[PDB]
């Protein structure tokens, strides 16, 4: 039984840079027993490097592993936006053991979000509930503030947000804020708006619609 | 004259576990007292018989099996065990009567560059019978398409190398194992303590 | 053409039992090391069990006595029978060939299935459109009030993939999940291109196709 | 390692009855299974060796059987001196000799109601700094008795430690004493100190309490 | 056939202790000898074994490289050297003659055993606290803050036998032991009959008598 530890927890590097992921062990472990796995969001882990240094079939040349004894290193040279994933080391003593994993975030230029507002469907309104959805599309960094204003009154405690992972192609985030009201409450008001403040925006952007129009 | 246990224990080179050696010991007087107090052993477990009782017992034949395995695999050399070594390399019966003796051999069987002479059988369709030896090197077929003697996808060489290095942890270090089997037939015994 | 296809996941009450399947093509399950690896939400990977080609089975201490791994040679399928399930067993379960040892690594892996252990009940989703308004336009689907996870949303049965964003499910205060799937399209193709989102809630066999069209004022 | 499992952990039988103890092994130990008897405070004594062989001097009422993984010790006619703890010990792994959990043979009697008494901490104890509240359950059967501490009607657990006397040689009854240990600063903070008792020979939980002072 | 042990006692952690066990009435120079311990309130645990001539010695994995077994055939005695003792070693140690009727080990004769308690706690004394009643009554004494085991408690110097109940001790969070002992007496003879509990702590050589009155 040998305990492996990966470092760092998260890594943030721009595209084209060299990534260095470590997997240190308390005792000395044979290099032939060390392996690396890549897991992209929403997918199954994929064998990346086995035997500490041997590259798996179909794995790009920019992935390479090295090290021996107590310090095994995975290197991702010429980093790409599609390399956004969590990487685990793995070894065997008396049972298969994985490391805690290392997240690889990908830096990119500031991107202002494209804002879209969506009224509730009449189909949902017949059910007795109104869901108003505000979309922040393809921005960076993740820090963004979304404010709901119903008839120019700031709303609080009736909206939930959801953020996507970093995009595997442009390395941006997307956010959806859903305002939820009852049908009776939804008809009581006319103007529905979400205001967006982001680093890529010189001034807050507001998207709105008038109920019935 | 005395039984040649020294030829097995003090052997300068050991066999791989998949091709484990066996010495048949017959027609001699066994001196178990001096044998068990010679070297220092990391593992000494006997089954169905006591180490101090062997001096008073007689047997038709005595077998001395010897091989090399990993440190973390010594627990598989025992009755009723399972694992890559016990299933595919060296298997002991559930009613095994004998002793298992192992000691760390990092100073003898490990090289700074890695000692890749000790192999074990990794792939096998079925488990071994007790005391069954399989020295086959036929390409293992893990898929529907046959291999025809060429290693490829789903076509694996059955043996895997250990690769011992002196600075590895004790779980990964080489251990030399001697298994003493005591056969008792309805025949005149030739080995007594 | 080597695939490991998994099934059997979903909702199960605390203390109940479940049986996952791993149908293989491209390799013989009875001839390989076959393992199960689970991953709790937001957490790392954990090896669960393995079965040798010779028949021996082994389990992690966190599941010993409750899980039983098996196989069916005629169906070429790996199985994992899970009993006495609790919250600590809620995870995505993967099957894989190998055991993570030299010359015997985890390869290939299955797509994984999600086991949710809760006292709640399975509820099918409702799908509502997110209609565009009057350079580039954005439309989407709102999948609301389903349990448990997951739901999968595609657009035009896979023909529309660029610009699609499906957000993680948020647990509403009512105990039911809700997510939105949006996609950005050029404004010119709103009247000359039909957009249909394809919502699949596996735990309830609920497959809903929603056409998203602009609304006429 | 070979684990020996005995069942049951305890039994209640009267003089003359037939007692059979079971002892299971995690793997086949052939026939090398020994039985021992240990009196309270005395050393163990050998009863049956090699599953079924009777040791010299051991009474004829003792007999063993079994092979492989299941083994049985049988007392054909129980006697008043045969009330002790009985261990099974495998000898197949001669250099890893393991014992069983033990099976205590106890005297069977009628269900007796416990006499509950509560005691406040003495004045010589408050002078030192500590304060122990002792509650007594006197002469009852069976052993299974629940003792609950309520300080100001608040359930207490972890502040006390129980202790049970062995089965009495006259009326075969047990006794329980729970010592609610607490500091002096925790004693004058409250007022009510109760002792709730739940037993098989009680139609309703009996509580003996007192007020501080 | 008899076996007599000695050498047990109190020992601080890391120190050493040597136990002895003398045999009689059998060919001691041809039988194997064992050592078996049992923690207070726990089961039995095989410890070590030595051959008939003393050349072969085999230990359990819990005391290996830490205990040592030896014997002297010309004197028919057996020993057990216990070095670097931990708190878990606290148990009653028995020596056992090996029955020679099988190919395997089995203990056909044991010794009475000697208690070995391991800790650095000082040998303190008891603090007797009367348990006054508030349909008979009950009164008792408390044996608190002492180390190690055991303590002997009696009433009226052994004159009050019926109705007495002495309970086991419990190792409280500090490390010392706390023991309770009570006796139920009729409520009529409370001011006429005298009750005095006799607490004796042999490890600390302390004997305390205390009066118990309402
Ligand atoms: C091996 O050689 C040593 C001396 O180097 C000797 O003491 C020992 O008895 C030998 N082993 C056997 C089994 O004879």
């Amino acid at each position: 039984d040998v305990v492996m530890t990966q470092s760092p927890g998260t890594l943030s590097l721009s595209p084209g840079e060299r990534a260095t992921l470590s997997c240190r062990a308390s005792q000395s472990v044979p290099s032939s027993y060390l392996a690396w796995y890549q897991q992209k969001p929403g997918q199954a882990p994929r064998l990346l490097i086995y035997g500490a240094s041997t590259r798996a079939t179909g794995i790009p040349d920019r992935f390479s592993g090295s090290g021996s004894g107590t310090d095994f290193t995975l290197t991702i040279s010429r980093l790409e936006p599609e390399d956004f994933a969590v990487y685990y080391c793995q070894h065997y003593d008396t049972s298969p053991r994985f490391g805690g994993g290392t997240k690889v975030d990908i830096k990119r230029t500031v991107a202002a979000p494209s804002v879209f507002i969506f009224p509730p469907s009449d189909e949902q309104l017949k059910s007795g509930t109104a869901s108003v959805v505000c979309l922040l599309n393809n921005f960076y960094p993740r820090e963004a503030k979304v404010q709901w204003k119903v008839d120019n009154a700031l709303q609080s405690g009736n909206s939930q947000e959801s953020v996507t992972e970093q995009d595997s192609k442009d390395s941006t985030y997307s956010l959806s804020s859903t305002l939820t009201l009852s049908k009776a409450d939804y008809e009581k008001h006319k103007v529905y708006a979400c205001e967006v403040t982001h680093q890529g925006l010189s001034s807050p952007v507001t998207k709105s619609f008038n109920r019935g129009e | 004259n005395l039984c040649p246990f020294g030829e097995v224990f003090n052997a300068t080179r050991f066999a791989s576990v998949y091709a484990w050696n066996r010495k048949r010991i017959s027609n001699c007087v066994a001196d178990y007292s001096v044998l068990y107090n010679s070297a220092s052993f990391s593992t000494f477990k006997c089954y169905g018989v006591s180490p101090t009782k062997l001096n008073d017992l007689c047997f038709t034949n005595v077998y001395a099996d010897s091989f090399v395995i990993r440190g973390d695999e010594v627990r598989q050399i025992a009755p009723g065990q399972t694992g890559t070594i016990a299933d595919y390399n060296y298997k002991l019966p559930d009613d095994f009567t004998g002793c298992v003796i192992a000691w760390n051999s990092n100073n003898l069987d490990s090289k700074v560059g890695g000692n890749y002479n000790y192999l074990y059988r990794l792939f096998r369709k079925s488990n071994l019978k007790p005391f069954e030896r399989d020295i086959s090197t036929e390409i293992y077929q893990a898929g529907s398409t046959p291999c025809n003697g060429v290693k490829g996808f789903n076509c694996y060489f059955p043996l895997q190398s250990y690769g011992f290095q002196p600075t590895y942890g004790v779980g990964y270090q080489p251990y030399r194992v001697v298994v003493l089997s005591f056969e008792l037939l309805h025949a005149p015994a030739t080995v007594c303590g | 053409e080597v695939q490991l296809v998994e099934s059997g996941g979903g909702l199960i009450q605390p203390g109940g039992s479940l049986r996952l399947s791993c149908a293989a093509s491209g390799l013989t399950v009875s001839s390989n090391y076959m393992s199960w690896v689970r991953q709790a939400p937001g957490k790392g990977l954990e090896w669960v069990s393995v079965i040798y080609s010779g028949g021996s089975t082994f389990y992690a201490d966190s599941v010993k006595g409750r899980f039983t791994i098996s196989r069916d040679n005629s169906k070429n399928t790996l199985y994992l029978q899970m009993n006495s399930l609790g919250a600590e067993d809620t995870a995505v379960y993967y099957c894989a060939r190998g055991e993570g040892s030299p010359g015997n690594w985890f390869d290939p892996w299955g797509q994984g299935t999600l086991v949710t252990v809760s006292s709640a009940s399975t509820k099918g989703p409702s799908v509502f459109p997110l209609a565009p308004s009057s350079g580039t336009a954005a439309l989407g689907c709102l999948v609301k009030d389903y349990f448990p996870e997951p739901v999968t949303v595609s657009w035009n049965s896979g023909a529309l993939t660029s610009g699609v964003h499906t957000f993680p499910a948020v647990l509403q205060s009512s105990g039911l999940y809700s997510l939105s799937s949006v996609v950005t399209v050029p404004s010119s193709s709103l009247g000359t291109q039909t957009y249909i989102c394809n919502v699949n809630h596996k735990p309830s066999n609920t497959k809903v196709d929603k056409k998203v069209e602009p609304k006429s004022c």
